[PDB]
């Protein structure tokens, strides 16, 4: 039952700003672990397959980096399609769980 | 390579001495992936002989994944039974939990090796030696699908068997081998990949050292299971051994029966040590190889297995010295066969020749050299290619080594043949003792009443 | 080109029984067990269970344990979800999703709201 | 699915009781052809590389011909001597008879399986696995013969090695296993063929749906012998199996020495139970496997055969449940070494510890769990996932099920040890206890003479 | 091709008689060599197809020669051990010295074949069965280095890995088998080379032709030493069998357990002959291969081997005729336990029936022609095809010859069985009159006082 | 020593008619026949393989049908060539038999 | 293509002794044995045995043992019958054959006749 | 286009310490073993020893022992000899051979004169 | 320590003369022979590999024969290339000998 939660419950950016997410685990879930943004009324699509290694097709300005209980999603630059709804979620056993929330919004 | 040897006349038996150890105690179970494809139905019309040849190759690969998922779906008597493929068998149930291949696929995704840690706590060491979904999907499948199979040159269909040539030989040898492979062929893990694989394991870099001078030794000790086909991707484990004691002296016992060179065919009494084997030196105790055969030997390095083993005291090397000591009861059986035989040691030959059997030892240049009496004698190796006992020429060991005799007495020269026990297969010296002794005490209690 | 397409919108009342379906295509439907995730409004997402596409034997997290039940067709390729005695609470989103290399693949949703 | 066990310790014996059975108690011989063809001499000058390679390629196979013509011209020494291939032997032996391959040749002509009677009586089901005759002639004469060795393209060259490389491939496993070869490979009968085959044996339905899920099982437990090359055909016979006995209770029965933990090295006397092994039931008996390894395992269901068995009533069950019944005589062993020693079981692990030796059962997240001391015990699967005794770590089967425990008193503390026979391999109760008694009537006539 | 057989009822066995010998006596170790080529760097950019195929092939084999230079870097219990490869490393360890690969490489110069003496006097055999260095170097390495890697046409791609297959197979059973393979494959050697090895051998005109009409038979009785890898040159010694003892009659001797017929389980006593197996004849005395797995047979010759063998005079088919002959102990091992067996034997089958078990002879077309009573007794093969004895239907062979039948008493209808010794594995009817006399002698020593 | 017997031992027909020839095996040849016909001085050349597969190159008028002990053989229409003597004879052990002959002539 | 070409026809007399030969082409000669088949002057035809083309061991029909005698020469290709001390009886038509799939084949017959 | 090049001439004076260096290209050197020959002025061919080109060892002919000693760099794939203790006698041509299929194969001399 | 003489230890010879050489072993050399050409001031270039087979790329008038203990090197025709000192060396076992050398000028 390894809960996460996620720091930036809340979150405001400029359009050119780089800023940073984390989640902290309950559990030593040593890498796996993968960032969804969720746009108005969409499914989560995923970033990351793992912490570090990104998902292709996405923009590289998104870089994952942790291991073992703190992880750090850093968007390196925002954009007009850079916002929504960020979670995080492990998958190492069952049963898996979700952060919080953080929500994006502008400046 | 300082390999010497010691016969003893007083038993009939000979030490090799100049060894060192490789046991095997314990397991690494690795897992070996495959990243599989799925043939969406190639529809194509035209029957060329290039598209022919790529057809009977896709359907020779689907046939194997087929056949792959149907696949899943003296003293050796004192051993004790033991699972040879627990470790594998358990990693394979642990893989068959819901998530453990999705975290393996997503590990080895970048890379062609990772270290997995599964949900139950132990740590395996993924890798993924054939990629046949990246060749089959990005080449393959455009040319099939939207130029309606018309292929160009014939290069990619060579291409295309030689990368399924291997998938094809694994599923051939898992078909066969009931889906566990001994030994681990180079189908299922190459010479280049065994050694990424060693250099990668949690030991010592003596082992390391060691398993990558001896890969055939570590192909010809391990095992191969057949694991999973789920999630698109083929898995095995390979069970790989690994070595914790090193570089111990290790000795083997050559025994040979003793008898008495009485003239006729009765009144005659054998006698021949049990423990004839490998033994070594791990931790505090001596390990007992008993069948000689679960032992490979190399250049002068003995690679054991404890599955396979006895533990015992030092005194086993005590009865070796001396026989009748008291600190140890050394293993010995009776019969009344005079039956000649040599066993062709590693630096010379014990050669016993009863009865009027014609036993000799000859060279290859001069001829006959000696002639055998009655009773077990040995020559070295050094004037001797040859022994010939009654009908059965017997090759001589070219190892290079100081070979030595100690001279004594017979041991069965102090048994009086009417009382010898004369039919045992477990026996001692303190047991014969013993049978001798209740034998006396009956004739003494017949003889004063 | 991994596509799951699910039920549309749906109202019911408290009470009833509802089945949401989701149709798998673009792999071999039997490779991947499908998972169901449910959302809620406000809330954050909860995975509730998986349905093994081979002997249909399904496993369910704690907190949806006792009506919601799993159930597939290997012939058509899907599978769906049977909710049974509606509630106040069950209102939301339910995705259904299978293993990606890491992360999940997730079907556009099924508004599923209990009202009277 | 329902796999259990039951350790008793009143004899240091561990019975698993889930299991099936699938007992081989006969054969069934098919007969596999191919259509040779007769190599007329290639009258063709001309040496281009294509030309070169098809020649090369129709060399391989009249060798592979030529080749298959000079091809053609505890309780295991109860088990008694029987010839496995005497009914493929048979059916070669008829095969020779002239006319037996007409007819076989006229019954395969416009399909690919018939079902042949032979003139002794037998129906036995011919098949037709390969065509090469057809290729060889058709595609590869007219353009090596009409128009002087002119080969246009590539193709023909790679599709007539692919079509002759299973009859080299045969051909290669013939000559190394001196035309007996077990188990059949998937180039003798492929797994489709193999199904085929299966699905027109005269069985019922239960016996097909049994031998169509475990093919592997079913390769592992036949034969194929090479019978004839005749009137252009070459054949051979695969001496399939049939198992009239499915869907019964087995068990098995591990044992282990039963020693007295007494302090010094004599003194002590051992116990072992030596009726260890599959047993299953067939037809109101009980058959007994006592190789253990004559009976392949799966999931659930054991597949044994019958050649390798001894058939004994249900008294074998009772000796199970209690060992000093009347109505049955338990096989035991003697014997006076205490050696350490662990028999893995099926959902557990016999653990005897005597001497002075160390033996733990340690989990793999915390530790040693357990520290067993002088006596035999046994420790389920549940909390355990290896077991050291000595210097000999074991691992153990992660198999689910209920493991027992049966806890009774050590048989061998009401043996007085003056009197206790201690060398025996072949012995039993009953032996035993007449053995004790005429002993005891000796003493008695001693001390009241 | 006159076999025949005699059961004797007196001891219940089978002497089949009709049958030659081809006894392994010696060894000749032959060389093999593979002239291998240097890999220089192939210093061209561009990655053609063709290009690339031939560059693995030649990374194929470069892997291949680094892995061989790292491969180079009842009666059974009274054979004695012997060193089989010991000619072979003996050779191995010869061509080892600085020289001797010189003149080998030397003296197959301009043939395929020659006789080098080695220095130490031996005379060897040497071959070229493969020359790789000549198409490497002369096709390949002009097209891959002047043309800046541009090859024209594709069949030499597969002239290449045709010709590079057969190195590549022999560095995998290498590297399987630790560099000793047995049986030679046809990797190692094919037939037509093994022909052309066994018609250079210095031997007689006989041996030639029945080596030449089994060489099936030597490949399964030799082995292939992996030797040396050096001066450019790949060798092995493949080291055949010599049989020098050829056209003698030989015998097999089929035993079963003679058991008392009592009601009841006690009060019964077994009986066995333990010298089962291949007997022979060489140079007058008989020799004795006690496995009897150790001789293949064919026709009507058996291809024994004298290194699994005991050499006994002719007593011993004094003992097959009559069994109480002063001029010989016959082995028998006794019992207690009747168990219901059958000895399928050549031209026959010996079936004992003890017990409430139920053994019949079944024919084919008619059924269950006889009904075995309590006792051993023996049916022909005429007009049987199937034994089934309890729950085990064993099949009978059809090979043609006189079977015959010795009616006479059971032996074990003499011994009372109050003083029987129930408990041998190597007795014989001497040791067991002494016991029954010494038994006895106790008997009336407690009665007359 | 299986002995086989026609029925009709003689025989007469049109140029349009569909006749049919019979064979009564002594014994159960399981399937194993064959139907030569002689032509006026020439080698009994045979029509069929076996009872009902048709040999290949004669004309798919004959039709032989049976299995056991009653065989047909069946000219599905009679021309100037089908003008002969037709035997029939079973493959199936040693000695081979013939049967009596049927000699086929002109209405 | 599979060719049997046999002797010419002949007149002999009643206690003479006769040899008939039949070549065979078009296949390998030692693969199929070759059968011996008599026909009669109004009689029905009559198979009287065979001969292996490899051992040369032949079998003879009850009808036609005694006299009848059977042989071949392997390197020529060829297969001869004999028949010894020539009676009235013995006139007809005699036949060479071999083992078609099913059917025999027939070479052309050598008319032997025996008057005085 | 096996080559075996030597070093050049010397000139020293008795009681020094000379080496004399064999380069080997055109072949993998690590194959054979290199042997050396010592010529003199007038008398005939002499050959001392070899050196193996895997482990090092080497071994003198019962002539050149004591004081020659051979030795090589696996890398750079090349061999050297060393005479100590140069005498009057130590004058002549020292060559450098492997073994070619029968014969050797030989570079050029170093003339290496020991005069005062 | 197998030792090695020629008999002609000088020689002289015209520019078309055949000459023939002779080495003498003193053991059985069983075949292993070789005979090496020294120009003036040059490395032993060797002319055969066996006492048989000569060795390519030299002329085909150099023709060894012999064995055991007997050899033969004739040159079949003398040239102002065929002069120099012509030595005779075994190879069979270690250590490796000459024969005395012969010297070969002109007539
Ligand atoms: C001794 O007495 C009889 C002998 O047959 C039998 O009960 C058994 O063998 C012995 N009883 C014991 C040892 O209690
Ligand atoms: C007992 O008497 C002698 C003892 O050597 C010998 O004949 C044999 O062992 C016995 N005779 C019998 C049992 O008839």
């Amino acid at each position: 039952d390894i809960q996460m939660t996620q720091s930036p419950a809340s979150l405001s950016a400029s359009v050119g700003e780089t800023v940073t997410i984390t989640c902290r685990s309950s559990g030593n879930i040593h890498n796996f672990l993968t960032w969804y943004q969720q746009k108005q009324g969409k499914s989560p699509q995923f970033l990351v397959y793992n912490a570090k290694t990104l998902a292709d097709g996405v923009s590289s300005r998104f870089s994952g980096s942790g291991s073992g209980t703190q992880f750090s999603l850093k968007i390196n630059s925002l954009q007009p399609e850079d916002f929504g709804i960020y979670y995080c979620q492990h998958f190492w056993t069952t049963p898996y769980t979700f952060g919080g929330g953080t929500k994006l919004e502008i400046k | 390579q300082n390999i010497t040897e010691e016969f003893y006349q007083s038993t009939c038996s000979a030490v090799s001495k100049g060894y060192l150890s490789a046991l095997r105690t314990g397991w690494y179970t690795s897992v070996i992936t495959i990243e599989l494809s799925n043939i969406k139905e190639n529809k194509c019309n035209g029957t060329d002989a290039k598209v022919k040849l790529i057809k009977q190759e896709l359907d020779k690969y689907k046939n194997a994944v087929t056949e792959l998922q149907l696949l899943m779906q003296f003293l050796g008597f004192l051993l004790g039974v033991g699972s040879a493929i627990a470790s594998g068998v358990a990693v394979c149930k642990v893989l068959h939990l819901e998530g453990e291949v999705n975290k393996i696929k997503s590990a080895l995704l970048s890379t062609n090796k990772a270290v997995v840690s599964l949900s139950n706590g132990v740590s395996v060491l993924t890798f993924k030696v054939l990629d046949l979904k990246n060749y089959i999907d990005k080449q393959l499948l455009p040319i099939l699908n939207k130029q309606s199979c018309s292929i160009s040159n014939i290069e990619t269909v060579i291409e295309f068997q030689q990368k399924n040539n291997r998938l094809l030989e694994i599923t051939r040898e898992f078909s066969v081998n009931a889906g566990v492979t001994t030994p681990v062929s180079t189908y299922m893990l190459t010479n280049s990949e065994l050694l990424s694989l060693i250099n990668d394991m949690p030991i010592t870099n003596d082992q390391k050292k060691l398993m990558s001078n001896n890969v055939q030794i570590v192909r010809q000790q391990s095992y191969s299971i057949m694991c999973i086909i789920k999630e698109e991707v083929l898995a095995y484990v390979v069970q790989l051994p690994l070595y914790g004691v090193i570089d111990t002296p290790c000795w083997k016992l050559h025994t040979s029966p003793l008898c008495t060179t009485n003239t006729k065919e009765g009144s005659n009494i054998c006698l021949t040590r049990t423990d004839r084997g490998w033994y070594c030196d791990n931790a505090g105790s001596v390990s007992f190889f008993p069948q000689a055969e679960t032992c490979k030997v190399q250049s002068n390095r003995v690679f054991c297995d404890t599955m396979n083993s006895l533990t015992l005291p030092s005194e086993v090397n005590l009865c070796n010295v001396d026989i009748f000591n008291p600190k140890y009861d050394c293993k010995i059986m009776t019969s009344k066969t005079d039956v000649s035989s040599s066993v062709i040691t590693s630096l010379g030959a014990i050669v016993s020749c009863y009865g009027k059997t014609k036993c000799t030892a000859s060279n290859k240049n001069r001829g006959i050299i000696k002639t055998f009496s009655n009773g077990c004698d040995y020559v070295s190796n050094k004037g001797v290619d040859t022994v010939s006992v009654g009908n059965t020429l017997y090759y001589v060991n070219k190892q290079e080594g100081k070979s030595l005799y100690v001279k004594g007495e017979p041991i069965i020269n102090f048994y009086d043949p009417l009382v010898f026990p004369s039919d045992e297969f477990d026996a001692s010296i303190s047991q014969v003792n013993e049978k001798i002794n209740q034998s006396l005490a009956f004739i003494r209690k017949s003889d004063e009443l | 080109q991994i596509q799951l397409v699910q039920s549309g919108p749906e109202l019911k009342k408290p009470g009833e029984t509802v089945k949401i379906s989701c149709k798998a295509s673009g792999y071999t439907f039997t490779d991947y067990s499908m998972h169901w995730l449910k959302q809620a409004p406000g809330k954050g997402l909860k995975w509730m269970g998986w349905i093994t596409t081979e002997t249909g034997e399904p496993t369910y997290a704690d907190d949806f344990k006792g009506r919601f039940a799993f159930s597939l067709e290997t012939s058509a390729s899907t599978a769906y979800l049977q909710i049974n005695n509606l509630k106040n609470e069950d209102t939301g989103i339910y995705f259904c999703a299978r293993y990606y290399y890491g992360p999940f693949y997730w079907g556009q949703g099924t508004l599923v709201t209990v009202s009277t």
